[PDB]
């Protein structure tokens, strides 16, 4: 039997959450770039606004990212729930 | 994703684990008693998310055959070897690889469900390979999970 | 100046979990050892009961992990946050 | 876990980001507001959680020697460029490596908080390094993290 194997791993709500985010890593980072590297003169008010944008933006990302992980592993319990029949 | 008949009529056992009221359909209530029951604390955004990824219908609940579909999705299992190693190791108070037989008692008759001593002897008798009282859990589990 | 980088990364009431959750890992594991390796006759429902056990323990480790990454990167953010000054 | 004068002073100001009542203390409803400022969504525990593993004399709330203390221990940064890769990748629609400078245009200047059509010209036009209408966005992440 499964003895003790169990189940390997790897909405709409998180999908706007995710492209929203992700374009905000896209324009934070473009900016942060341009503002660092593309000027003769670095205004660090502005570098320090975009970094706080890049920040929130990335972490914004993570915390998705992490709940997919979590809603992987409730269906997985669920599904492991299930394989316990199997026996 | 393809299931045997055997596999399929143990499946419909399974869904009663499930269809607590027995109605034919899984409900987001339903999950949430069950997942509570199994000692976790979906939200409602969760509950809702695991009813929907197989809701095929949408009709807000998941029927036998959505249910059936979907298990056939994931039935690869993988072995448990490094995650049981790693329970074992928050008891290894000194982290060197080791817990005690008499730790290890001490845990299995205070902490979760408990063994009786009885059981510990028995689990102990198991894992103290070299009868040093004293047992190499990564040893113990990669016995356990050959 | 720190550009686009970020903080590198890696309670009582998750502690308890654990522990609690952890002997349970350790319980279900030798139950369903005993019952399926160390028995002349296999009783499957014995199995299954310490199988549905096994999983629902493993699962709960998994959750507090979880939590935990969760909670570091939450830190994070604010240290990350915190780190903007330096520009 | 050693910081400099100039770093002292800067993490003062730190502190204000989160004091947002200039108390001198951060509490867990300051750092509350402070989290969904930035997009989080932490639960009263979590909160607690962020509080109490800094709060070192467990009065309830960080002083500015506690948060101060804190971050020396977490110094340490390290390179996003995996990241920001992976962030293009959402709007990598087909899988293959690149997102055509039509198609950046479209979600710079409509997802997110977006850019004007002329700050989308300057990022296009350093991202499309062959002129091709085409980014390579490893490519692109690898220049602007170089
Ligand atoms: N997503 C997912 O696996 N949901 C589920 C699992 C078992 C029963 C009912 C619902
Ligand atoms: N854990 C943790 O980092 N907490 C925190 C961070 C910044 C300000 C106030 C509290
Ligand atoms: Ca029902
Ligand atoms: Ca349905
Ligand atoms: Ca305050
Ligand atoms: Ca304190």
């Amino acid at each position: 039997g499964r003895k003790l194997e169990l189940t390997k791993a790897e909405d709409t709500q998180l999908t706007k959450r995710v492209k929203n985010a992700a374009a905000n890593v896209l324009r934070e980072t473009w900016l942060i770039y341009k503002n660092t590297k593309l000027v003769k003169k670095i205004d660090h008010a502005k570098v320090r606004k975009h970094q706080r944008k890049f920040l929130q933006a990335i972490h914004q990302l993570r915390s998705v990212k992490m709940e997919q992980r979590k809603l992987n592993d409730q269906a997985n319990t669920l599904v492991d729930l299930a394989k316990t029949q199997l026996e | 994703d393809q299931l045997t008949e055997e596999q399929i009529a143990e499946f419909k056992e399974a869904f009663s684990l499930f269809d607590k009221d027995g109605d034919g359909t899984i409900t987001t209530k339903e999950l949430g008693t069950v997942m509570r029951s199994l000692g976790q604390n979906p939200t409602e955004a969760e509950l809702q998310d695991m009813i929907n990824e197989v809701d095929a219908d949408g009709n807000g609940t998941i029927d036998f055959p959505e249910f059936l579909t979907m298990m056939a999705r994931k039935m690869k299992d993988t072995d448990s070897e490094e995650e049981i190693r790693e329970a074992f190791r928050v008891f290894d108070k000194d982290g060197n690889g080791y817990i005690s037989a008499a730790e290890l008692r001490h845990v299995m008759t205070n902490l979760g469900e408990k063994l009786t001593d009885e059981e510990v002897d028995e689990m102990i008798r198991e894992a103290d390979i070299d009868g040093d009282g004293q047992v190499n859990y990564e040893e113990f589990v990669q016995m356990m999970t050959a």
